[PDB]
């Protein structure tokens, strides 16, 4: 609802007195030069959803929007440790591996890709355009999960996998109330556990919440470019949490006729397949007790120390 | 014997320095022995209080035991039998005081030590040593509540205590009411079993119990038949007499706690106020949740689930029917000894 109300699409409930607040906002922030018109002059990049983001101010606006939002999830409860446990499930680590790399390393670099242009090139030409495009790339890797289960049955779960910076911009660990913010997604996706231990693999290349490479660089799909997945880090190691958590998928699933599980698509897909809160779950407030991520786990969740090295070196696309 | 009487005498006004009047006596007590804070201006001020009492009590200066260990707990700390740190340091001063040669060895080792340890500490030590010693049995030592009633008692009546003592004579004083069900009101239903969890007598019980059947010690004060029966035993009979007096006050059978990491919904805040600590005890909040605890000084590292490994090693235990002691040989849980 809230949602609907501050982007304020024709799905808000009353616009008239809560406005169109987030689209208007941009509006201003994009015509400080020129606000009543008469320099003639058109809207700095805020005003276009095609270059908004190139702005600094683009995140200070949303962080601004955010505290609103937050502003809500606070007013409802923790979690509590019931809501949180899977009873029977013991995710007892996680760690991940890049080809050429220590365990528990993520590598980032820079590669040059080409573009063609030439369908961009009016009144040019004719002939092929390349342009050689620099952005930040990662090394593949993946993910292997070992999670007992104990209840003699077949259990079914969504893995849900974050991961946030260890530190503060001081250098000091964060505590919950702040790194819940911080969570990054980094994958969400279902999986089939067999009693006893169960050892699970997944590629940096099947995230749910990424597009192909190529969907950006030359049919369908659309989330976060794959060659974004992983922060840049630092050339001589940056300290990050990794985290990941079971959650019962019979508590998850939605009933959807026509419906990866967890994969979503917002084209062809009728309901969100997760009945979880986006950002579950981190999005609220912890319970009594917890004052960091050590103490906010149960055992169907895990913890991981993972050191994001960026090398800074450039590449050719393979 | 008046040696025996006169340790007694430790007792009477545990902070008050003991070259000031006890009774109707004072302690001649050695300049080596008075503490660094008054041995300088010893001789003027010891003669103040020595020039009031009938009787005067000689104490030899002797070479004492090494007393840092039970030193080493603050004079204005508290004292935790559960503590292990404080377990030890107990430990040791029940072992000096049973080990004195004899009743005047004894009188002067705790002339020396009491100015010098913790009063709750020095209290519970002397006890156990002199309930266990051969020549001190009999000797009706006094109720602790006599000796810190701040561990009884609402904090608000020492003022008022302070107050009649010092404006109005000693004939015609009246004596204080003690405050009832006064640690929380009818919101909190548990306020009701005050007659019970408050009682003088049943927290004295529990006092008593822990100085007859002390958990760490010389083996002499230690070792008694069925003390691990008893143990059981005495606790089950709390709670049978707790529920018994929970069904008079409508209200429930206790429940267990269940879960370590589940919120605890009875808080508690005890107004008291400990004179030794010269601070209050502070109290728990409604619905608070234990934490994993990393105290230095205390001595305790302990996460939560190390408690909840030792629960699951003795259940294991107990259905296996036998323990495994140190050397690797096992203890079979009969009927006569497995409670014990
Ligand atoms: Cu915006
Ligand atoms: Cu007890």
């Amino acid at each position: 609802i809230l949602g609907n109300i501050i982007e304020s699409s024709i799905l808000s409930p009353n616009r008239q007195l809560y406005g169109d607040m987030h689209n208007v906002g941009h509006v201003f922030l994009s015509y400080t030069h020129d606000p009543d018109h008469r320099h003639l002059e058109s809207f700095g990049v805020m005003g276009d959803v095609a270059t908004a983001m190139r702005d600094p101010v683009f995140y200070r606006w949303h962080s601004f929007i955010d505290d609103i939002f937050q502003e809500h999830k606070i007013k409802l409860p923790a979690y509590t440790k019931s809501q949180l446990t899977y009873e029977g499930i013991s995710v007892t680590g996680i760690i991940v591996q890049s080809e050429g790399a220590p365990v528990n390393t993520l590598h980032t670099y820079w590669q040059q890709s080409d573009v063609d242009l030439s369908r961009g090139m009016d009144f040019v030409p004719r002939g092929n355009v390349f342009a050689r495009f620099t952005h930040l790339q990662h090394a593949p890797f993946q993910y292997v999960i070992q999670i007992d289960n104990t209840s003699d049955a077949q259990r079914m779960g969504f893995v849900r996998i974050f991961m946030a910076p260890k530190n503060d911009e001081r250098g000091q660990p964060m505590l919950f109330r702040d790194q819940r913010l911080f969570m990054v997604e980094m994958d969400k996706f279902l999986v089939a556990l067999r009693p006893g231990a169960n050892r699970i693999r997944r590629r940096s290349n099947e995230s749910t919440v990424t597009i192909p490479f190529e969907r950006t660089f030359r049919f369908c799909g659309c989330g976060w470019p794959a060659h974004m997945l992983v922060p840049k880090g630092l050339p001589e190691g940056f300290p990050a949490d990794l985290f990941v958590m079971v959650s019962n998928y019979e508590d998850d699933r939605v009933v959807q006729d026509l419906v990866d599980a967890a994969s979503y698509c917002g084209v062809r897909d009728r309901l969100y397949p997760d009945r979880k809160a986006m950002g579950f779950p981190f999005d609220r407030l912890a319970r009594t007790g917890v004052d960091r991520l050590s103490n906010f786990v149960t055992p169907n969740m895990a913890i991981q120390s993972v050191n994001v090295i960026h090398i800074d070196k450039t590449v050719p696309r393979t | 014997m008046n040696y025996k009487k006169n340790l007694l005498l430790l007792y009477d006004r545990p902070r008050e320095p003991i070259f000031m009047g006890k009774g109707k006596s004072v302690f001649d007590v050695p300049d080596n022995y008075l503490t660094d804070r008054y041995r300088p201006i010893g001789p003027e001020i010891q003669n103040r209080f020595g020039e009031l009492a009938e009787e005067r009590i000689p104490v030899r200066s002797i070479a004492l035991p090494d007393l840092r260990i039970p030193m080493s707990l603050g004079r204005q700390e508290q004292f935790s039998l559960f503590i292990p740190r404080h377990r030890k340091i107990a430990a040791r001063l029940i072992d000096i005081f049973m080990g004195m040669r004899n009743i005047e060895e004894l009188q002067s080792c705790a002339v020396f030590a009491r100015d010098r340890i913790n009063p709750y500490l020095f209290n519970y030590a002397l006890s156990v040593a002199l309930l266990h010693r051969r020549d001190t049995k009999n000797l009706d030592l006094p109720s602790v509540v006599e000796v810190f009633p701040d561990k009884y008692v609402d904090s608000r009546v020492f003022e008022q205590i302070r107050e009649e003592a010092t404006v109005v004579p000693e004939g015609m004083r009246m004596p204080i009411v003690i405050p009832k069900d006064f640690t929380a009101s009818d919101l909190d239903e548990e306020h009701r079993l005050w007659y019970f969890r408050e009682d003088i007598g049943v927290n004295l019980h529990h006092w008593h119990w822990h100085l007859v059947y002390p958990g760490d010690g010389p083996d002499s004060v230690v070792r008694k038949d069925r003390r691990g029966e008893l143990f059981y035993y005495m606790h089950s009979q709390l709670i049978a007499r707790y529920n018994f007096e929970r069904f008079c006050n409508r209200l429930q059978r206790v429940k267990r706690l269940n879960n370590l990491r589940e919120p605890i919904a009875e808080g508690y805040f005890p107004k008291l106020d400990s004179l030794v600590a010269s601070r209050t005890w502070p109290g728990r909040v409604d619905n608070a949740v234990i934490k994993d605890l990393n105290r230095e000084l205390d001595q305790i590292k302990q996460d939560v689930s190390d408690l909840e490994r030792w629960i699951d090693r003795i259940y294991e235990a107990v259905h296996q029917g036998y323990v495994v002691d140190e050397s690797g040989n096992r203890i079979f849980l009969d009927e006569e000894k497995g409670i014990d």
